[PDB]
């Protein structure tokens, strides 16, 4: 997907423009809250979901985490 | 100079022309933030105060239906409407239309030119009817104030008893 | 989106009255966002010295179960 | 922004502080000053913080202290002119 | 204990993504 | 402006040449993202999701005579066809995808260029009337674009409550 991306961002039509690449605020604020908080809450969400309760010998995965909640008060 | 407080200069940013003025700024406040976004601010504030008071009154005398029904008094309706969903499903849609105001009220305060507190919303056509939509804005003004400080009383007082009146 | 810092200004804004930095930060905004050598090498330093916080991290609390026994990892 | 002399334009506070009058951010950063610090020593100093006495006002109270430094930093900045 | 059908599909994705990146090379166009 | 939004300013980029354009990106999206592709991606989603909303419905009361084609719901029913099925349906679709892939990045042509087109219908269309063209067109941009939130509701449904109702 990423080399796909990578072809497609060197189309004309979807090259991104120079002021785009310069637009320092909004850069910032998703690499800020998205590419470090949202990511990091994501990572936390996942042991919560997985590392913990396969640590306590709970064998949670795709087929089954959407039915058995981290914690029983959830 | 003002015709609220006669002590106080007539408060500045406050020209008469906004419905509901009575030049009351004691503190100063108009000078401090943009004006419209203030006069949303209130507008906001007294709509949702008036929609608060109206259902007060009405869950106090009539109910809805089953399970609505059981928890009967408002006091004890946040929890149990939180307990059964609802107030998950209007958190969701009120926070919808908010996040669209964003954008909306961004657009003023830049040069958009909204009229504070307005939007499409006038389905039977009152005001666009009525060239003089003055005497329903400052009708809206003056009864959503009156909704505020009629619900900060009615929660602060079925906060300690007092039953119904 | 109305609300937010710019940080031109932010910049531009820093220089003590006190005279001892000169004109302060004035104009490095633009020397930032022009200059991608200036960038990377700040984004290099901060890298490295993060790199250099994993290394003395890891080994002093360790987070990985059982590792602190397999000494060659 | 650049600014040079002894005091920075009123510009630097922003569109809603720079408005406010100096003796206004004075009485408010004063308030948000003793409210922040009373709250920082009711919980972990006067008592001892534990997992059941989380209290969400003495945590808006401690942060509330970087925002007395600022309103102070902006009351003197008023006050300059 | 992996099969040799779930080695043979990693290798036709990796053979996608290699074709894949043929392309994005070539049109970085040198 | 806005139609759509009555309180905020009609998004700049976007123009009614789109058919189904009633100016309603609020986050003003239209002037960083390929609006052809943009139009493509959306009207192949209607597509697709219009087709899923005829099928799960169809599939709702009858099947096909085998008993592992009586799935009663979307998720089961995929879960009980076999993997053959799966994959050639898949085969088919990708042969169609790869088809398309040639002219879907072109950018001297529209989105219902863009996309491959029955040629059948690709000759019903282009024998129509300008105005008939376009007002087909928007007839399929808003029946899709309603058929997109109610396959997303059916497959939430389903997976929640058990049954897509
Ligand atoms: C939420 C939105 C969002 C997200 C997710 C991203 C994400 C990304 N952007 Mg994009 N970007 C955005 C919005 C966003 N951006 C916007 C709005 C703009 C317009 C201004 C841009 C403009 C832009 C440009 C121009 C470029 C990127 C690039 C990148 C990539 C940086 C390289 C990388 O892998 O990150 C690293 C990701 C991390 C999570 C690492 C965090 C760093 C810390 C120090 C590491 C610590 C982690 C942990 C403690 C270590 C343990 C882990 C270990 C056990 C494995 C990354 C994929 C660059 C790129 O490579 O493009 C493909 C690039 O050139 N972005
Ligand atoms: C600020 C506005 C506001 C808010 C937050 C609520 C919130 C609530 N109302 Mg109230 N309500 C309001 C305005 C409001 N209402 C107005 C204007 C009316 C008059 C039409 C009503 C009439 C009303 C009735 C008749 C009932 C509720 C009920 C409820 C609860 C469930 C939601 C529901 O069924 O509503 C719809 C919830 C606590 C129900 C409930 O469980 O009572 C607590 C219920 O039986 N409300
Ligand atoms: C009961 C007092 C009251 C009065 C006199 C008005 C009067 C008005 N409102 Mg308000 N409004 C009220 C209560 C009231 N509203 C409440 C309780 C709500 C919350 C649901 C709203 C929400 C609301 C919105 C969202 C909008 C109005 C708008 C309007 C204006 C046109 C609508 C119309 O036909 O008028 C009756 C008019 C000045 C519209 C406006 O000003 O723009 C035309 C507008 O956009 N009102
Ligand atoms: C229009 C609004 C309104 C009205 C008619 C009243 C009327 C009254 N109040 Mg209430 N009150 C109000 C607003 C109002 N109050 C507000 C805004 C607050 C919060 C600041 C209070 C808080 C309040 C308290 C705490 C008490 C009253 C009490 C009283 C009674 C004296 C009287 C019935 C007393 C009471 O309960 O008497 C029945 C009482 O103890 N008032
Ligand atoms: C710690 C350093 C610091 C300092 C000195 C300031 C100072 C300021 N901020 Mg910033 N801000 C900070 C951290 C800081 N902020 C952080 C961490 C965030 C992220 C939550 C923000 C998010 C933020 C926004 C979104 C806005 C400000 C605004 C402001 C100004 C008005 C303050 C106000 O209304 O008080 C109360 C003032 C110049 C406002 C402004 O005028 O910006 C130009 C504004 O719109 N700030
Ligand atoms: C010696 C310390 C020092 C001093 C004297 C100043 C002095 C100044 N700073 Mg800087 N600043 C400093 C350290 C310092 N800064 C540090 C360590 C940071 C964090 C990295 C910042 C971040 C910062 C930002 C982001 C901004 C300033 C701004 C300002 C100016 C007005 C203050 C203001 O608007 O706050 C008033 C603050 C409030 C009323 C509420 C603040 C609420 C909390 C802090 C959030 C003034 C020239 C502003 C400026 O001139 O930029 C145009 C501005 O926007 N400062
Ligand atoms: C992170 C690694 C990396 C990346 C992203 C790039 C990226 C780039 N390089 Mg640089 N380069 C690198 C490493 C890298 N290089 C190294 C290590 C060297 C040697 C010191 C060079 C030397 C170099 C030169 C001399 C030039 C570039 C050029 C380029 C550009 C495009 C080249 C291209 O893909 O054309 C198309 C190439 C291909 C499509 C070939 C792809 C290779 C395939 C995937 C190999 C697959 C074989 C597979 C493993 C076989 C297994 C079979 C098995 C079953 C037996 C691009 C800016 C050119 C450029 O743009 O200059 C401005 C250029 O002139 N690079
Ligand atoms: C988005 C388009 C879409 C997708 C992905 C599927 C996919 C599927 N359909 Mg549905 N179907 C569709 C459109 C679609 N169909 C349309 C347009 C109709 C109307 C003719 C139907 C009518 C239909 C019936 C009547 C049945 C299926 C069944 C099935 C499954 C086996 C294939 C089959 O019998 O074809 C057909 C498979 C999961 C079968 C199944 O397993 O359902 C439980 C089945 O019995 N489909
Ligand atoms: C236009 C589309 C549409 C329509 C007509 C309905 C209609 C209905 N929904 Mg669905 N729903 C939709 C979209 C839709 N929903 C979407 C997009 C979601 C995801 C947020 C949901 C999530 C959803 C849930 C979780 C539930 C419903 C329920 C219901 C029923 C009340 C009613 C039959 C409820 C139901 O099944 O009633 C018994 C129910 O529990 N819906
Ligand atoms: C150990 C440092 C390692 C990191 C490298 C250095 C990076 C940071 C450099 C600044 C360090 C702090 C400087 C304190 C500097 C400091 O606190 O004073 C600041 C002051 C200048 O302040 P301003 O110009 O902002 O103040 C304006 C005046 O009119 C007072 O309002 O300088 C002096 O008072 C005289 C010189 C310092 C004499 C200090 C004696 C104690």
């Amino acid at each position: 997907l990423l080399l796909f991306a990578g072809w497609l961002h060197l189309q004309p039509k979807f090259s991104p423009s120079l002021s785009w690449f310069k637009n320092n605020e909004s850069r910032l604020n998703h690499h800020l809250s998205g590419l470090f908080g949202v990511s990091s809450l994501a990572w936390t969400g996942h042991l919560v979901h997985v590392a913990i309760p396969e640590s306590r010998g709970t064998h949670i995965g795709w087929d089954n985490f959407l039915t058995t909640p981290p914690h029983p008060d959830g | 100079k003002s015709a609220s407080i006669p002590f106080m200069p007539k408060p500045e940013k406050l020209d008469g022309t906004v419905p509901g003025d009575v030049g009351f700024d004691p503190l100063g406040f108009s000078n401090w933030v943009n004006l419209d976004f203030l006069r949303e601010a209130e507008i906001k504030h007294g709509r949702i105060c008036m929609l608060a008071v109206a259902g007060w009154v009405a869950v106090d005398l009539g109910l809805h239906l089953p399970g609505d029904v059981h928890n009967v008094g408002s006091l004890e309706a946040h929890d149990t409407a939180v307990k059964f969903g609802a107030m998950s499903q209007i958190l969701l849609w009120t926070s919808i239309f908010e996040a669209i105001s964003t954008v909306g009220v961004v657009q003023m305060l830049n040069g958009s030119g909204r009229q504070p507190g307005y939007f499409g919303f006038d389905p039977l056509n009152f005001s666009k009817d009525a060239a003089s939509k003055a005497k329903l804005e400052l009708n809206e003004i003056k009864n959503g104030r009156l909704a505020m400080l009629a619900f900060s009383g009615i929660v602060t007082q079925a906060a300690l008893g007092n039953d119904f009146p | 989106f109305g609300i937010g810092h710019n940080m031109k200004e932010i910049l531009d804004a820093h220089r003590p009255p006190g005279g001892r930095l000169g004109a302060g930060h004035r104009g490095l905004f633009d020397t930032i966002t022009n200059s991608l050598h200036m960038q990377l090498g700040l984004a290099l330093a901060s890298l490295g010295v993060i790199t250099s916080l994993t290394a003395q991290h890891m080994y002093a609390i360790s987070p990985y179960a059982f590792m602190a026994k397999d000494f060659t990892t | 922004t650049y600014w040079e002399g002894k005091a920075p334009p009123s510009k630097v506070l922003g569109p809603v502080v720079s408005q406010i009058p100096s003796p206004a951010l004075g009485v408010i950063s004063l308030i948000c000053l003793g409210v922040g610090t009373y709250s920082v020593h009711e919980s972990n100093i006067f008592h001892t913080l534990t997992a059941d006495t989380i209290n969400p006002g003495y945590i808006i109270g401690s942060l509330l202290t970087p925002v007395a430094w600022g309103t102070h930093v902006a009351s003197w900045i008023q006050k300059q002119n | 204990m992996v099969t040799d059908t779930q080695v043979f599909i990693a290798l036709v994705l990796a053979l996608i993504s290699a074709l894949l990146a043929i392309r994005l090379g070539t049109k970085l166009y040198v | 402006m806005s139609k759509s939004i009555p309180f905020i300013q009609r998004p700049p980029a976007l123009t009614g040449e789109m058919p189904g354009d009633v100016g309603f990106d609020p986050l003003g999206m239209s002037e960083n993202l390929n609006l052809g592709y943009m139009q493509a991606a959306e009207l192949k989603h209607c597509r697709v999701a219009m087709l899923a909303v005829v099928g799960v419905l169809v599939t709702q009361f009858i099947h096909l005579p085998a008993d592992q084609f009586s799935a009663t719901s979307p998720l089961d029913a995929i879960a009980k066809v076999p993997l053959a099925g799966h994959l050639q349906i898949f085969g088919l679709i990708a042969g169609l995808e790869m088809g398309s892939l040639n002219r879907t990045y072109d950018d001297s042509t529209d989105a219902w260029g863009k996309l491959i087109q029955d040629p059948s219908g690709a000759k019903q269309f282009a024998a129509k009337s300008a105005a008939d063209k376009a007002k087909s067109q928007l007839q399929e941009i808003k029946n899709g674009r309603l058929a997109m939130i109610a396959i997303m509701g059916m497959l939430i449904q389903t997976a929640l409550f058990g049954h897509p109702l």
